[PDB]
RNA sequence: UGCCUGGCGGCCGUAGCGCGGUGGUCCCACCUGACCCCAUGCCGAACUCAGAAGUGAAACGCCGUAGCGCCGAUGGUAGUGUGGGGUCUCCCCAUGCGAGAGUAGGGAACUGCCAGGCAA
RNA sequence: UCCUCCUAAAGAGUAACGGAGGAGCACGAAGGUUGGCUAAUCCUGGUCGGACAUCAGGAGGUUAGUGCAAUGGCAUAAGCCAGCUUGACUGCGAGCGUGACGGCGCGAGCAGGUGCGAAAGCAGGUCAUAGUGAUCCGGUGGUUCUGAAUGGAAGGGCCAUCGCUCAACGGAUAAAAGGUACUCCGGGGAUAACAGGCUGAUACCGCCCAAGAGUUCAUAUCGACGGCGGUGUUUGGCACCU
RNA sequence: UGUAACGGGGCUAAACCAUGCACCGAAGCUGCGGCAGCGACGCUUAUGCGUUGUUGGGUAGGGGAGCGUUCUGUAAGCCUG
RNA sequence: GGUUCUCCCCGAAAGCUAUUUAGGUAGCGCCUCGUGAAUUCAUCUCCGGGGGUAGAGCACUGUUUCGGCAAGGGGGUCACGACUUACCAACCCGAUGCAAACUGCGAAUACCGGAGAAUGUUAUCACGGGAGACACACGGCGGGUGCUAACGUCCGUCGUGAAGAGGGAAACAACCCAGACCGCCAGCUAAGGUCCCAAAGUCAUGGUUAAGUGGGAAACGAUGUGGGAAGGCCCAGAC
RNA sequence: UUUUGUAUAAUGGGUCAGCGACUUAUAUUCUGUAGCAAGGUUAACCGAAUAGGGGAGCCGAAGGGAAACCGAGUCUUAACU
């Protein structure tokens, strides 16, 4: 009685870090938060980050709970 | 930096994309041909890569 | 400049817990009252206002202690990219990378700005 | 058809009549904002009350909860309570993700007009991921856009919205079940039935250990519980040949 | 069905392990001769190259360039008892 | 089913999505020709990245063996006090394991981005004309399924065949070596070989094997034979 | 020939000679080539006629919007950073 999948949802890091990206485009995609949004960088309401200004991204681990956090860097 | 000679030694029929394209990048295009190159780390890495079908000499 | 104290940070368990000691000149906390401001799905509990008697008990800060958490080598081992081999449902050789756990050990923090008291 | 996990080999994607479960909603609040709060499980005392109601204290730090299966996330709480509210708003939209395409998703910011807060600010539905159906045809409201001599109107267009378990869910018609051994045509060893081939689960045969039976004594003769092989003689698997 | 589980003869090393030096071995590589495609440069400039480097297995299929046959004009011209 | 002359250049796919669709077809991927473009692209080095796979582990979700402390439960001495136990046992502690749907840890590779040298006939991308193909097969590696059966079946990645002759494995598309423009009674090599069939060592040195092992097959059995590390008893004399 | 794959024991052919399969018409798009060029070109028909007339018409130089309408702008919107 089995047999049913769901479709992939396609999700991941899409832009990783040391590059730069433009205003807007999404950085990752998640269900849950498992990036927090950092500097320059915006959550949207399915937990999208998307970078909110121009230039380079980079990851770091900040905060009591060692919780990963998705900057932006003017450069 | 200096000098260095390679030559190809072996067939690169049953090889991976990898070692074909490294093969391409050194400049080998047949069994024995022997190409002129000079010392530096990229070329250094270049011969580890394939060094099973390439003899290196300086 | 130093012992201190409060606030805002960096950093985040070598920074956190347990046990013992230590502090009231200021600051902090507890603390008296609350008719009025304010609140209890009841209560000055909590929040808020009017105070400073008393106190360092609790909490908080500092010191000591490894009793725990935590960090942690070197070496070896597992795995593994590439090229070869075998008694090929698993392994070995050359080369590259190299854990996890454990062991010796470390460890009961460090640091920036501002404000206040004492001694200087 | 859609959603969650695994298979899936540490980016994405990835099949099987592979292994597990769910959806065809719900909510004017369960939405927005402001303010406040922080569980499960245990130990002790206490009327009914008892392992398990409610009260007080202690250990605990999220094993709780999150409207619905699962995964990820959630203390700044996305979890729990209360006040005021309708941003579940209109016209847009830089720039990206995802698809062969149709399409689907995220989104700063600008204009207009609102809610909450002293304010910075937040709000273009809900912790996210399922809750859905193209086009045609036709219905309802608005809009002189058009309106075939002219002025109107009818009918069209534009805008808003309504009618399919069209679930065989990219939907061949608005509308459709059976028999043929009386059968026919075009093809296929792309695909079955007999035989061959590969395989050896099963079958048959042989061997290893040895509990025990055999008057006592495992091995004269049988030999359970288990193990290792050979043959292609049965029943099977595959669909390589015709 | 017939040796029939080294391909055979046959082998006690003509087997296996370790080391070494030789040789054989392909349409691979090199040498010599020839043809064609492509890109450069010295020079020809509608084309050869004193040259240079490289390429030339091929089905479905795409691109380029040609041979030959019947008939029309050139042509009552030309060849032919 | 068949499709008729020649030469030169390049050269596939048997995948995805949809389909009353599964042996058809459409878009995309892959091929070809033309046009235009940026150190566009590839390999290597260095730098910046996020993983949760292999491995490992048992904090968590499950499962598992042993030992202890053992609340609690039964039988028993008691006079609303209270007690013992040859007997059942929770939660915890110590040790040992297991997991695709467990993760307090975590590679190698792969993938994305940046800088740099060399190399490559722009190998890259965009647009236009024309296609074919959408039955794949075997081999290695990582798996699901099956019996860790099948020249079985279904995926991921690379190779080969398909569409590649030549040499080797006796013969043997898919295994190993190696990519055929043509000619030569020239040379050197690869895999594999060198007693004869049959081209080349009856080559050299040190060992093993008695079995025709080599030149099919296990559990298990045995004074076969070679080597190594030891140990007991031994001319107050061992077997 | 068909296939993942054929000496295959898969298909087809006894042989020879002759015949036997991508054509034709009208439209549309792209490439090459020739003429003319912001212009290009005629159809039917007339024509002692492959000439010359015939410019009806078609395509192009201007687009945007469903349309009215506007116009190097236009649509969207009350209006655009």
């Amino acid at each position: 009685r089995n047999g049913r999948d769901s479709e992939a949802k396609r999700l991941g890091v899409k832009r990783f870090g040391g590059e730069s990206v433009l205003a807007g485009s999404i950085i990752v995609r998640q269900r849950g938060t498992k990036f927090h949004a950092g500097a320059n960088v915006g959550c949207g309401r399915d937990h999208t980050l998307f970078a909110k200004a121009d230039g380079k991204v980079k990851f770091e681990v900040k905060g009591p709970k060692n919780r990963k956090f998705i900057s932006i860097e003017a450069e | 930096a200096k000098t260095i000679k390679i030559t190809q030694t072996r067939s690169a029929i049953g090889r991976l994309p990898k070692h074909k394209a490294t093969l391409l990048g050194l400049g080998l295009r047949r069994i024995g041909h022997t190409v002129e190159r000079e010392d530096t780390p990229a070329i250094r890495g270049m011969i580890n890569a394939v060094s099973f079908m390439v003899k290196v000499e300086e």
